[PDB]
């Protein structure tokens, strides 16, 4: 029934629909469109920063010092071209919760995966250069689903032994 | 829960994750169509969960734990290559997978753990004995000056 | 109508065929009523308590160290705000102090 | 899941596993399938498919040894696929993926196997935790007589 | 509604608004403006000095002697030219105790 | 299934096998740590004694 929605810049307004068939999708952030009754879909993805807590708990390095680790990342859904036709085609309408979740996971596995993969001084001295590898490491993936890391390191550190 | 690997020990491992349907690809979409209509999302989950799960549990005995905390890249490389194989033949993609926790019940790791602890604690006592033994002798020798001085007075 | 903003503010809206993005902060824009679509953020400069507790120095000595930081949105640059805006709208200040006070 | 099943050497083991089954959609293989089952219900499936893979399971893990299904079970997988292909689709059904879900034991067969290197660590931990108290006590020691001596002969000037 | 307003030496008066879309901000300090229904907006800048009392608890100096140091302080927002820019654009119209709080800790 | 304990001690008869490995690798770990730890101890008590 809605005709001629318009979206602010803080959210990415989607529509797709087969004017003669033929598969014709269109994402646009804070832009212009127009959908009739039934010839598209009015979906919008709010491409708000999420707020990420990943806190690994017993956590070891390569020298196997136990560690229980808590980080900050800061990611927010991009607006490349290619990238976000499967941004799009990939998760709403889920709501905020469950991309917080879904990325907490992901990025508390690949947090943990990359802690070990350097020492115990690493962490103490050279931390900004941990962060500088997370992203080296990260954004290959966590890009996949269309999340952006704009930032990430560890909030505190804290050990039984 | 409790799956042996190459040596044989028993850790308790969790893994996380991120499937998705390629419908990009129409004959993986078509394949999957075939068996994927009309089940709710729980059982889609459940029976995917258990195929990645009996992938993993296999793989267990591939990769040494040694090698799973330290070279953890080439084993999620490898996982993911194997389960997305297996699993695009059933008609689901995997995203991303990635290894949650580590644990073990037997106390294994923790011994590995605390070697390092005790090879840094070595140094924690050599820095106090420095501080200690530098305090001590000139602390005595003002000492020293100071009563010899009193007495010279006295 | 045109609406007017004060220079503490960032009016940004969409309207009718303006696809650009539009920086307006002290200004007015012409808003159709059931075409455009209102939001604002917020440009005052807010003060972040910056705590840090029980932190490891490059000796490794922990001491307790408190940080205070004024934090504001230089609606000034045009490529600033406009990145800003693509996720600012719709947060509260609350949040938005706290998401960067953490970092 | 098959319970108290032994292998080649007689191990006995309590062996779960999951498999994945779908009819298929060729061409003459359909006119057994729709001259075979239907309409039973889902559950008479899923119940005639389990009692049919538990026996052949159960088989095909006694046709291996526990050694082969401990390390290379992937290749395990892949004869059951090989021997259970041939006779399971007789019935239309077929095997889009298996493997085994877990094992158990109650004469504890891989709890002994991990005690092969479940010591081999703490042996190393054990070393490395001796020679670090070792270097530690020695030093300290050096230290403590040299602040000794010095200490001695400040008060054999006091005494002077 | 209000049209054609003028504020005493204390207080700076400040209106921004496009005539015809192009930035025009004017920042006067008791002087003369005017302003229509929606042409601008009508805001004051108080340029009262604002009090400070700096006390700061178990502070140590170079030498490393812990004292609890309180300090005053006499601020005051300036009334130059292109700074007032940057005052109008900063902070109103956030109340007196906010510009008392925030120059607190950062002093 | 049997009844009459006929299977069962076939299936021990690997898992005594599989035993002794299990203790033989207990074995080496033991005395080989063992050995360093008496010698570590040997060289910290002989540096004890020759500062007192």
């Amino acid at each position: 029934m809605g005709n001629c929605h318009t979206v602010g810049p803080n959210e990415a307004l989607v529509v797709s629909g087969g004017c003669c068939g033929s598969d014709y999708k269109q994402y646009v952030f804070g832009g212009w469109a127009w959908a009739w009754w039934c010839i598209s879909d009015t979906q919008r993805i709010s491409l708000e920063i999420m707020t990420l807590q990943p806190r690994c708990e017993d956590v070891e390095t390569a020298e196997g010092v136990a560690l229980t680790v808590t980080g900050v990342a800061q990611v927010k859904i991009m607006t490349e071209k290619e990238l976000l036709a499967v941004a799009c085609e990939q998760f709403l309408g889920k709501n905020v919760q469950d991309i917080k979740n879904v990325v907490l996971q992901t990025l508390e596995g690949h947090l943990r995966s990359i802690l070990g993969t350097l020492t115990v001084e690493q962490i103490y001295q050279d931390r900004d250069q941990f962060a500088k590898l997370v992203r080296e490491v990260a954004a290959p993936d966590v890009g996949r689903m269309g999340i952006e890391i704009l930032s990430f390191t560890i909030k505190d550190v804290y050990d039984k032994v | 829960e409790k799956v042996y690997t190459r040596h044989g020990v028993p850790i308790s491992v969790t893994g996380i994750a991120q499937v998705k349907i390629q419908g990009q690809n129409k004959e993986m979409l078509a394949a999957a169509c075939q068996m994927f209509l009309g089940k709710t999302e729980a059982e889609i989950a459940h029976i995917a969960l258990e195929t990645l799960e009996g992938h993993q549990r296999a793989i267990m005995a591939h990769m040494t734990v040694e090698e799973i905390y330290k070279d953890r890249q080439k084993f999620s490389e490898q996982v993911f290559k194997v389960a997305s194989s297996d699993l695009v033949n059933m008609g689901i993609s995997v995203v991303s997978y990635t290894l949650k926790d580590i644990h073990d019940d037997q106390d294994y790791l923790h011994s590995l753990g605390k070697a390092r602890t005790a090879q840094v604690q070595k140094d924690a006592r050599i820095g106090e004995a420095e501080a200690k033994r530098d305090a001590g002798i000139r602390e005595a020798k003002a000492k020293q000056e100071k009563v010899s001085a009193q007495y010279l007075s006295e | 109508m045109f609406f007017t903003c004060g220079p503490n503010e960032a009016m940004v809206v969409s309207g009718f065929c303006r696809s650009p993005p539009v920086m307006v902060a002290g200004g007015r824009v012409f808003v159709l009523p059931c075409i455009q679509q209102i939001q604002r953020i917020s440009l005052n400069t807010l003060t972040l308590n910056v705590k840090s507790e029980k932190v490891y120095t490059r000796h490794g000595v922990p001491i307790s160290v408190t940080g205070i930081a004024q934090v504001k949105i230089q609606g000034q640059n045009k490529e600033m705000l406009a990145a800003a805006c693509q996720m600012f709208l719709g947060k509260t200040e609350a949040e938005i102090a706290h998401i960067a006070l953490e970092t | 899941r098959c319970e108290d099943v032994e292998t080649a050497e007689g191990v006995a083991l309590t062996v779960t596993g999951v498999a994945q089954v779908k009819i298929m959609t060729e061409k003459e293989l359909l006119a057994v399938a729709c001259e075979q089952f239907l309409g039973k219900n889902v559950q008479d499936i899923k119940n005639v498919v389990l009692q049919t893979l538990e026996g052949h399971l159960r088989s095909i893990l006694g046709t291996l040894t526990v050694e082969q299904i401990y390390q290379d079970r992937d290749q395990f997988a892949k004869l059951v696929r090989e021997v259970a292909a041939p006779d399971v689709g007789r019935m239309g059904i077929e095997i889009l993926s298996f493997t085994i879900k877990d094992v158990y034991d109650k004469v504890d067969y891989l709890s002994s196997l991990g005690k092969t290197q479940t010591a081999v660590v703490q042996r190393d931990a054990d070393i490395g935790v001796a020679e670090a108290e070792r270097d530690a006590g020695i030093r300290e020691a050096e230290c403590k007589k040299e602040m000794l001596d010095v200490k001695f002969m400040a008060d054999t000037k006091i005494a002077d």
